[PDB]
C-alpha cells in the first residue's frame, strides 16, 4: 500500500474540465504550489475551486487566473488580486462569498458525512439568502450545506509511507478539511519518512484521507508581508 | 483621532481574557497592553499570537490573519480552520474587536462590503459577531465626507443584525441593550452637543 | 463457524480499511495475516494490532470490545468525534458485523432484545450507513432451532435495508433493491436444507 | 495558571440536578477522581452524558449505588450487569456517532445539524426526518453541560492537554461542550514544554488541571497472545 508518488500526474491525470477542487491554503500559506502548476501548466477549465483565498495576482490560485481556468469559486475572502476583481467585474467569474468558519464547517460536514447544519453566522446578512431558517432555544440560525469535491489538493509537513500526515504552525489551515471532503486527495510535502516514525499521537491527519502522497523539492513559501522586530 | 480610539479600546482587555483582533484598527490595540497576561487568537488556526520575529526568525509557516509574519508565545497551540471556528462559534472567545464603516442603532454592524466599490469578502468577522462573549466596534465617528457613521440604520450590506455590544468612537463611548443605543462615555475634550450633532442614531444620554 | 470466519475473510481485499464489529468479526483477523489490511477502531484508533503479551499491556490501549490490543506501524489515534466523522463519512470500506437477526429486505437487528437484552447499539447504527460495504456474519440458526434469517425482523433494527452480504453457517445470501439472492452453498450444504432453515423470500443464484 | 491542589476548588458549586459531561470509554480515560469526589459528596438527580456506565464497582457505575443519576445518555451500557428495569433511572440510548456529535455541535455553537445514522430504527422516533440526494437524514440537537469531567495525559499550566492512545475518546469532546471543565492528568508541565503542534486540545476548553497521584486504570477484558 504504497501512495507516494514521484510524478504528479500519476495523481492527477483524470482531473477534468469542469471538476470541483478543495485547495488548501490560508493565503500563500501553505498553499499546495505543485499541483496548482500542474493544473496550471496542463490548461485545465471551468474549474469550481473551493478554497479560503485566491492566492495573490502572480502566485498561489491567482496563476490560474490568467488563462481565466476558473468557472467558480468558494471563498471567504480575495482582496488581494487586481486580475481577479477584474474578471469579477466583467462576470467572467462566479464569485460565492462564504463566512470563513462556514466554508471550515462545511467542508468539515463534507468529510463527515453531514449533508447540513444550522449556524448562526450569517443570519440577516446577504449570506441568509436563499436559505431555510429555523430558531433554536430563542435563537436564529440558518441551514448551511455540505461541501465535498473531485479533488482535494492540500500541503502538508511530513508524511509518511501510509499517508498519515503532520502540519506546521498556521499552515495548517484548511488542508486537513480539504482532504476529507475531497473524493481524491493529493498530498505534497516536504517531508517523507517510514511508517512507524510519525507517532500515532502526534499524527494530525491519518492516511486513510490521503490518497496520494508527493515530495516537493522546493517550496517557495512567499510572504505577502513580511514584519520583523528591533 | 485613532490613538483616543485605541488607548480606549485598549481598557476592555482584562487579565486572562481569550481575544481576537480583527485587522485594521482592532491590531493596533495589542501595542497598548504589551504586559499583560492575554491570549490573542488567529482565526487561521493558532491560539497565543505573539510579537513580530526577530530578522531570522522569520517563518512563512506562521502568521497572522492579516498574512504578517509572527511568532507565538510559550503555551501557544496550532489547529484547524474548523477547529477554529469551532472556538469561535462556540462562544469560547472572551472579546472580539473588530473595526466597522457603519454602525446602526440597534446594534447593527457593516464592515465587509461596499457595493460596486470595495468588495473582498467577510472572511471571519460574520463568524466572530455572533460567537465572542462581547463584541466592541471601534471606528472613527465620521467618513472622509464628515457624514456620520453612526446611523438609524445602515445603507451598507451588514456584517451582522443586532451583535454589538459597545461602541468606540473618536468621540464616544456607547453600550447596546434592548435594541436601544446608549451614550455612556464622551472622550476627552468632547462635548455632549458635538456627539448629538454628529450622530444619526438615536441614543438615551447615560453619561 | 470456521465456514463463517473463512468465508468472510475472502471478503478483504488488499489496501482496504476495515472495521470488525465485535463477536464472530473479531475473528476474522486471524485468517487474514498474510493481507495488507488498516483495521480501525470506534474508540479513536486506525491501525488495531496483535494482542499484547503478558505484561505488555496498557490500559490506554483497547479495542472497541474493551480488550487490550496493541498497535501497528504507522498507526493513528483521534477522538470519538473524529472516529464516527470517518465512519460517517464513508471512509471505511468494509464493516463487519454479527446480528441477531437479519431479514430479506437487508434489515439487521443487532442490538436489543425487549425485556431481556438492552444493551445498546454503540457504533453499530453509524457503521452500518457509513461503510462502503456491510457484512453481516452469523450463525444461520439459534440455539433452538430458529431461523435467524428473516421475512421480517422481530426485534429492533440497527438498520433498515442496510446489509449488502449475510454469511452463515450454511450459505451466502447478497441483497439488491429490497431482494435476497442466496450466491453460495457453505461445504456440505444443499440448497434445500437451505431453503429449509430460512424463512426469508430469495432468489436462488449459483 | 490553572492549577488546582483540590478539586473542591472545581467542583464546589457542582448541585443536585446538575448536567455532567464525563469522557472515557468503558474504563478507559475516565476521571477518576472527578467521579470519586461526586461519590463522596453525594450529589443526586444528576444528569449524565457519557458513553457508557463504567462497571459495577468501578467508573460511573459506582454512582449507581446510591442512586445519584437520575438521567443517562450513553450509546452503550454492554459491559454492565447492575445497571433502569426498575424506572429509577431513564436511559436514552443515542448511537455512539450521534452521541460524539452532538457534543462536537454543542461546544461548537451549532444547534442541530442531520445524519444518516439512526434512520427506520427506535432512534428516529420523535425526531425531525429530511431527505438529501435521495438519501433520509434526520435532525440531532446539541449536547451542553454544567461540567465537563474529563481525563487526558498530559497539561501545561495553561491548561493545554495531549492525550494517550484510545485514552483521548470522548474526553476533549466533553470539555468543549461544557460550561466548567475540570482535566484530571498524570503528569503537568511549564508553559512552554509542550508543543503548539503537539496538543490535542487548547486549554481555552479546559478551566481547571488537577493532578491525581495515582489512577486505577482498570482493565476489563485482559486479552494476550501467544
Amino acid at each position: 500500500m504504497n501512495k507516494v508518488i514521484t510524478d504528479l500526474d500519476k495523481a492527477l491525470s483524470a482531473l477534468k474540465d469542469g471538476d470541483t477542487i478543495l485547495v488548501g491554503g490560508f493565503g500563500l500559506c501553505g498553499i499546495p504550489e505543485y499541483a496548482i502548476d500542474y493544473i496550471y501548466k496542463k490548461g485545465i477549465k471551468d474549474l469550481i475551486v473551493v478554497s479560503n483565498n485566491c492566492g495573490v495576482d502572480d502566485f498561489g490560485l491567482g496563476i490560474l487566473l490568467e488563462k481565466k481556468q476558473i468557472k467558480k469559486i468558494i471563498a471567504s475572502y480575495v482582496g488581494e488580486n487586481k486580475i481577479f476583481e477584474s474578471q469579477m467585474l466583467n462576470g467572467e467569474i462566479e464569485v460565492v462569498l462564504t463566512p470563513q468558519g462556514t466554508l471550515a464547517e462545511n467542508l468539515h460536514a463534507g468529510g463527515a458525512g453531514i449533508p447540513a447544519y444550522y449556524t448562526p453566522t450569517g443570519v440577516g446578512t446577504l449570506i441568509a439568502q436563499g436559505k431555510e431558517s429555523r430558531e433554536f432555544n430563542g435563537k436564529e440560525y440558518i441551514l448551511e450545506r455540505a461541501i465535498t469535491g473531485d479533488y482535494g489538493l492540500i500541503k502538508a509537513y511530513k508524511s509518511d509511507t501510509l499517508g498519515n500526515l503532520v502540519f506546521r504552525k498556521t499552515a495548517r489551515n484548511f488542508n486537513p478539511l480539504c482532504a476529507m471532503a475531497a473524493k481524491i486527495c493529493v498530498a505534497e510535502v516536504e517531508e517523507i519518512v517510514p511508517a512507524g516514525e510519525l507517532d500515532p499521537d502526534e499524527i494530525h491527519l491519518p492516511g486513510i484521507y490521503v490518497q496520494h502522497i508527493y515530495k516537493g523539492e522546493k517550496f517557495e513559501k512567499r510572504i505577502e508581508k513580511i514584519t520583523t522586530r528591533s | 483621532m485613532r490613538e483616543a480610539i485605541i488607548k480606549r479600546a485598549a481598557k476592555e482587555l482584562k487579565e486572562g481574557m481569550y481575544v481576537n483582533l480583527g485587522i485594521g484598527l482592532p491590531t493596533l490595540v495589542a501595542n497598548e497592553v504589551s504586559g499583560m497576561n492575554i491570549v490573542f487568537q488567529s482565526e487561521n488556526g493558532l491560539l497565543g499570537i505573539g510579537a513580530y520575529p526577530l530578522e531570522g526568525s522569520v517563518d512563512a509557516d506562521l502568521i497572522n490573519a492579516g498574512k504578517e509574519t509572527i511568532t507565538v508565545v510559550p503555551g501557544a497551540s496550532f489547529f484547524n480552520s474548523a477547529d477554529s471556528f469551532a472556538m469561535i462559534r462556540g462562544g469560547h472567545i472572551d472579546l472580539a474587536i473588530l473595526g466597522g464603516m457603519e454602525v446602526s442603532q440597534n446594534g447593527d454592524l457593516a464592515n465587509w462590503m461596499i457595493p460596486k466599490k470595495l468588495i473582498k469578502g467577510m472572511g471571519g468577522a460574520m463568524d466572530l459577531v455572533h460567537g465572542a462573549k462581547k463584541v466592541i466596534v471601534i471606528m472613527e465617528h465620521c467618513n472622509k465626507y464628515g457624514e456620520s457613521k453612526v446611523k438609524k440604520e445602515c445603507s451598507l450590506p451588514l456584517t451582522g443584525k443586532g451583535v454589538v455590544h459597545q461602541l468606540i468612537t473618536d468621540l464616544a463611548v456607547f453600550e447596546f441593550s434592548n435594541n436601544a443605543m446608549k451614550l455612556v462615555e464622551l472622550q476627552e475634550g468632547v462635548s455632549l452637543d458635538q456627539v448629538k450633532e454628529k450622530t444619526e442614531a438615536e441614543f438615551e444620554v447615560r453619561l
